[PDB]
């Protein structure tokens, strides 16, 4: 699936897809 | 309430929709994902990804890092091999605070010398959180066998990259990037004027990326895992076309992902047609990319290791089935009831809807509503639904996999 | 003195050339290369490359490695993707010792539990000094791209399989691939009837491997080095057909490696072509390498990072000019004598000689003296020596690269 | 060039090529 990135300052890290 | 949407001279979209909610929410996206690094500034958009909460003019690592936590909003940076965004959120009562943040990350970054270098040796443990999910090496070999030049580019930085990056490697960048002929001060829970004061006080200021020349090539990862990934494509189109909307639902129409929490995934063409034969742990699915440029169409694989061939050729063969005109049409307005749904959906949370509001405002320059979508589903076309895959098997072929590769086979014994 | 060369029932070749030299020496040619490697017992090779000095059932691997350095001998290993020679040294007068602790090695290995867990972590300092020479990654992922079961067994093993390799996954190997039918007790500076005693005493004991079937195909290292290094390959032919000769002289027509110290390299057709139109540094030659079953034939680059297109468009339009029959005779006769040389001179040492000795018995059953070469070297014609290059040109290709990969092409844009 | 492994008891571990 078209995987995407995401970090934040307080969101946790993860991988859409 | 109903959607603005405008254009300063400057080409910089703006967006609001004061839905009256409680919580604000911002996002900006922009063009800078890893298809505009060249072959020198490779992983920039990785480190860049983290350079938030670093030193501004307006402000410094610190203060934006206390002054968020009180309010008690966030600073997420949502990236892909296009797009680079900075959402936040906050409640509606604090949000001239965090615009003042925000622009000074992107208007206004300093990226000293220092601050850099204890970001880096982050990178391989955000690098290493993922391939945790094995399928993002995967997933990028196919970029990197596949395309060429610019989407070849992974997200992601490659190990050698890191101890290395250089700050003027990032002024450079931005300075080229980040630049308001490109980008999109959407919003969502707020007015519209008051994001049209900021941009043209702040925002208010002035390179370009080769296209996706696909190839052909199968890369290959025997890393002793226990079971397999595989993933086999085809050239797709991109989006906004509406050869697209032909593959989106043909997509459902193939393998779409479970629906049924712990289901038999029954109509389903693709794993029905696994399982029989195969008697052993497996699933299986449709891979849909639709980039500007370009995207790619195929399905993605889990399986044991002998049973890798027994399953690919499962998924090969049913599709071209599927190209020889062998198709029913509820299958096809089943699948749009699925199509029509996940777009539906996924735009539920002001999130995932500020995600398709924007997205729309970088390639495109206009938003699309949702009604005029479901039109475009339900004028789609049973000769284009076939093609599609006719364009998929007589396609050239780029392929990836990783796991144990000793019964995995190439493109040309399919 | 003339060489012995026999054969037992078992299948066990031996040889034994008594020159009265001060310094013995013994190899034990054997077929257990990476080739034998199937997808789970990655590797072992390398592992079994340092098994040497373990625990034996005549001895442990202490009073080998004491008695051995006292008497002054040796205890090498080399190893191919076909081959695994054990070769030793001594003084002459302490043959007798020498012996006992090779066999004890090879037929009764216990390969203990313990022992081994100290030996693995070894593999990272191995594996590791070698690519600081980086040709043995670029020239690894050759065979893993070209050809696809056996051969694209590297000889080094890949990082995840160590820490996990278990003894059994020896016992299996040697008690499959150390067999008196495919081995060659190989002697110098020692007598005859001394080997047949010994091999009749222990080695008087008892799987196959898969074809080398070429796919073609190419792999990228963007591993951020300043030079390039690039391979550009296709289908040669195995050794004893005379096709082989007509490359092997062929190598030396195109591209030799320097015979003058710090030379110009002005006879190498391809060296001189690159130095037109190039100003900057570079160097490039010739690659054949022919196994048993196959073989490859190309050449080897070495250029900066803009200018690799530069020069393997050298390389591959002047290859199609000596396969468009532009050519001479002196040239070759010339190149002739390169190769009716290096030959000689490679088994100028007695190991060089050992070397050839009994790679020769593995493959072929008879020894090839060099006078009987020269003769294949006289009877070679220039209709093979073009095709050939016609092979290499219509072939299939393969290819590999390492370093900056920004301006390097693929094979289709050549 | 048709590189070969070597390691030894006592001889250097090299790369022949």
């Amino acid at each position: 699936r078209p995987v995407v990135a995401s970090v934040s300052l307080n969101v946790p890290a993860s991988v859409r897809y | 309430q109903d959607l603005e949407f405008t254009r300063l001279p400057n080409g910089l979209v703006i967006a609001s929709l004061e839905n009256y909610a409680p919580a604000s929410r911002i996002g900006l996206f922009i063009k800078a994902g890893s298809r505009y690094e060249n072959s020198n500034n490779l992983g920039t958009s990785h480190l860049l990804r983290l350079a938030s909460s670093l030193t501004t003019k307006g402000a410094s690592s610190f203060k934006i890092t206390r002054g968020i936590e009180a309010v008690g909003g966030k600073l997420s940076v949502t990236s892909t091999r296009e797009n680079m965004a900075y959402t936040v959120e906050c409640l509606r009562d604090d949000v001239d605070i965090l615009m003042e943040f925000l622009l000074n990350v992107t208007t206004a970054p300093e990226f000293r010398r220092w601050e850099v270098a204890a970001l880096q040796p982050q990178l391989r443990i955000d690098k290493a959180v993922a391939l945790q999910n094995p399928q993002a090496h995967v997933i990028e070999n196919l970029h990197a066998a596949a395309y060429r030049n610019a989407l070849a580019n992974s997200l992601y930085c490659p190990d050698y990259r890191i101890g290395k990056v250089t700050p003027v490697e990032l002024h450079d960048y931005v300075q080229n990037h980040f630049t308001s002929a490109r980008m999109a001060l959407i919003g969502l829970g707020v007015s519209h004027p008051v994001l049209k004061q900021v941009a043209e006080q702040f925002l208010n200021i002035r390179l370009s990326g080769a296209k996706a020349k696909y190839h052909g090539g199968e890369i290959r990862e025997q890393n002793g895992d226990s079971l397999v990934h595989a993933a086999l494509v085809a050239e797709s189109a991109a989006i906004g076309s509406a050869e697209a909307n032909a593959f989106s639902v043909l997509q459902h129409v193939l393998g779409a992902g479970p629906h049924v929490k712990r289901g038999s995934n029954a109509t389903s063409s693709l794993y029905q047609a696994v399982a029989k034969g195969v008697h052993e742990p497996f699933d299986v699915s449709a891979f849909n990319a639709s980039y500007s440029d370009s995207g790619l169409f195929g399905f993605y694989t889990i399986s044991q290791a002998a049973s890798a061939g027994d399953v690919i050729k499962a998924a090969y063969n049913q599709v071209k089935t599927i190209a020889q005109g062998n198709l029913s049409n509820p299958d096809v307005q089943a699948a749009k009831n699925k199509l029509k749904a996940g777009y539906l959906m996924s735009v539920e949370s002001s999130e995932g809807f500020l995600d398709e509001v924007g997205s729309q405002a970088l390639a495109a320059g206009s938003y699309t509503p949702p009604s005029t979508v479901l039109q475009q589903i339900d004028a789609v076309a049973d000769a284009d639904v076939i093609n599609a895959a006719k364009k998929f098997v007589s396609g050239r072929k780029s392929m990836a996999a990783s796991g144990n590769l000793g019964h995995t086979p190439f493109i040309d014994e399919l």
